[PDB]
RNA sequence: GGGAUACUACCCUAGCUGUGUUGGCUUUCUAACCCGCACCACUUAUCGUGGUGGGAGACAGUGUCAGGCGGGCAGUUUGACUGGGGCGGUCGCCUCCUAAAAGGUAACGGAGGCGCUCAAAGGUUCCCUCAGAAUGGUUGGAAAUCAUUCAUAGAGUGUAAAGGCAUAAGGGAGCUUGACUGCGAGACCUACAAGUCGAGCAGGGUCGAAAGACGGACUUAGUGAUCCGGUGGUUCCGCAUG
RNA sequence: UGCUGGAAGGUUAAGAGGAGUGGUUAGCUUCUGCGAAGCUACGAAUCGAAGCCCCAGUAAACGGCGGCCGUAUAACGGUCC
RNA sequence: UGGGAGUCAGAACAUGGGUGAUAAGGUCCGUGUUCGAAAGGGAAACAGCCCAGACCACCAGCUAAGGUCCCAAAAUAUAUG
RNA sequence: UGAGGGUAGCGGAGAAAUUCCAAUCGAACCUGGAGAUAGCUGGUUCUCUCCGAAAUAGCUUUAGGGCUAGCCUCAAGUGAU
RNA sequence: AAGCAGUAAAUGUGGAGCCGUAGCGAAAGCGAGUCUGAAUAGGGCGUUUAGUAUUUGGUCGUAGACCCGAAACCAGGUGAU
RNA sequence: GGAUCCUGAGUACGACGGAGCACGUGAAAUUCCGUCGGAAUCUGGGAGGACCAUCUCCUAAGGCUAAAUACUCUCUAGUGA
RNA sequence: CAUAGCAUAUCAGAAGGCACACCCGGAGAACUGAAACAUCUUAGUACCCGGAGGAAGAGAAAGAAAAUUCGAUUCCCUUAG
């Protein structure tokens, strides 16, 4: 349970933010969403 | 003074200027509010949306019409002849 | 003698066409993780001073 | 076996030598330097002066620099509220009652919560639908579990009460990642700071047969400017140009 | 606690030791690291004085000379420290 | 829309209410009124009550609340009890 | 007890008491900074006319202070709102 | 404007400078557009004439700035008749 | 012409500490101060507000310098909404 | 012996005060404001010292510009709160 900062591959900035739970979700979560650099919903992962 | 003992039930909120904002007959905007509420005392009907806080907004511009909904319930209509 | 200016306030607002004063918002420059997106972009604007504070501060800006 | 003698810092277990010039350990010298250290004198001025001898001696002392001690000293601070002050107690948000059928509304007035949580308790699609009561029975403490009818949502609904809810917003299955970017006319509240709800717009995707529906949880609380500092990217300036 | 004393076991400067390096470049390769000998600027391996941790002592020093159940260590049994 | 201000200690009445002791010319809110900033008449005197708002004369008149044996202007007025 | 002297204010002196240091002292007196400061009190100079409040939210190291708003006033504008 | 002829005036002289006549944008820049941007859009800000010089009056500001009034702090001095 | 020669030393410069320069030993690069250190000498050296390359300028560490400016104890003569 | 010291023998160069108004130095606070206060400001003020001249000081290019440099210095206005 921390301020979670996902790093995109090549969107180039430290943008997206969410909640996690270390007990529920200790590992690195990844999923789809709009990186506006490309006009598409693309994958990003925790880093 | 001398020993004035203490208490605790001295805590409350800052109220939220709730309820209606417009009335049966008057004409409106598109982003206009008509009712700040909690829950659903009245259900939106025509050309109305229920936002996050159960806040009702008329989709469009027009007059308002509160009315019953079912046998025992309430709704809202908005009509744009104007 | 010559009137001075509020230098620190020089750095916080811009003068408009007519006479108004175009300000930066606040509640920024730090953590927004505790905030929404609508709430994040709507602060990515600039507003105008109100006439009331203007009344309070008019003598400060002689030189804009 | 316990490290481990190819090589390589290299060695306690070593011995040893003095090497261009030099510093540590320590003694002796002494001029340096000191001596409120005795004698000779300008001055018949024990000042001073110097010579004398003696001492100590490169020591300290002194300058700078750096440290730690320093109510010995100095300058300040030492919150407010309050049926006087004080002690006590409290100081920021959320929900109800007072609050007088719009909203609003005080009291050292009355009652409760908060300083989060859920990648599933989120999103979508498709199913289901209450406890409870009796009804009663291997259990039976009564009732666990199971069984039939009524049950008003009382059940249950992540977190206080409130409204609300079976359109289920309740509960299950599968999929999931819209807990997306850039905007929004407009409207609410409000002294300001602020805070709140937004059609829809392009955009692009998840799910769904599609229709469509998703800009976080049924709502309402889950901290706090600004400066400063930090990190990274940077339609940018950055000193005559680079 | 203060005051001493002490094993001084360790941590401590100002200091020594130098293994090594930006902003701009005439400099090795001319898509580019021996940092070179050059302005705006620098390091470790180690030790490091008072002292701070450790131990004895210290009440005509400061200080305490108590408490609980039997009971206004005011007597005593249990006692705690 | 702009210019220039003052106010932040309010008080009593009725009235809804809380607190207090169904105490207080108490105390906190609210809804109205008056004073504050409003003289005059009535309430014997009587900042908040009842009537009513003064531009200045006048030896003119009508009325309100109040009142009509003397002080003190108006009825020992009726008729009833 | 005298005549002469010696001690100076962050200081002196003191058989100690805030005691004395030129009729005064929890640190004298003269000057100067200095028209120190004062959200505190008091005071504040001739006339007539017209309008005419407030004693309330809110935030305050704030509460008998202050800043916006509220309710005033003046003049520009619009103009049935 | 300074400065100059003049006289302790004027008037003349004197154009270094200042305001406006286009704005948007942090800025590079662009221009009746500009910023965000992705478009121009959408929106903000614009746009779509009139101002400038002197002076009067009112306010505000800096200088003690309506007036008097402290306790006290500091510097240098006087004093032990 | 200028080859060579001359061209201001514990000076320049650096570290530490401090003042100042609108700008807080920090950039103080500029400029003063101490304690430590501590240079080149044209073929050199310095500056160019972090900074430097290139470019511009200059050539330090030796000295003297009217003018326009300031005040009035005065003096003279005069002036005074 | 030397010159110092001492001696004479010349000369007066000295102090002193002072317009400390202005100027240059040396040293060098508080009250204040910040609504408290320490950084900061009051201010390099005030006061003392010393020089003190009729003015003083500064002053001729290691400069400022990317200049084409008023060309040393000083002074006035703007740049500009």
């Amino acid at each position: 349970r921390v301020n979670v900062t996902l790093a995109c591959t090549e969107c180039g900035d430290r943008n997206y933010i969410t909640t996690k739970n270390k007990r529920n979700n200790p590992e690195r979560i990844e999923m789809k969403k709009y990186c506006p650099r490309l006009n598409k919903y693309t994958l990003h992962r925790e880093t | 003074k001398k020993g004035v003992s203490s208490t605790k039930n001295g805590r409350d909120s800052e109220s939220k200027r709730l309820g209606a904002k417009r009335a049966d007959g008057q004409f409106v905007t598109g982003g206009s509010i008509l009712y700040r509420q909690r829950g659903t005392k009245i259900y939106p009907g025509e050309n109305v949306g229920r936002g996050g806080d159960d806040t009702l907004f008329a989709k469009i511009d027009g007059v308002v019409k509160f009315e019953r909904k079912g046998r025992d319930k309430k709704q809202v209509s908005v009509y744009a002849v104007a | 003698p010559k009137m001075k200016t509020h230098r620190g306030a020089a750095k916080r607002v811009k003068r408009t066409a007519s006479g108004q004063l175009k300000r930066s918002r606040a509640f920024t420059s730090h953590l927004f993780a505790n905030k929404s997106t609508k709430q994040k972009r709507q602060l990515r604007k600039a507003r105008l001073v109100s006439k009331s504070d203007m009344k309070r501060v008019k003598q400060l800006l002689a030189y804009k």
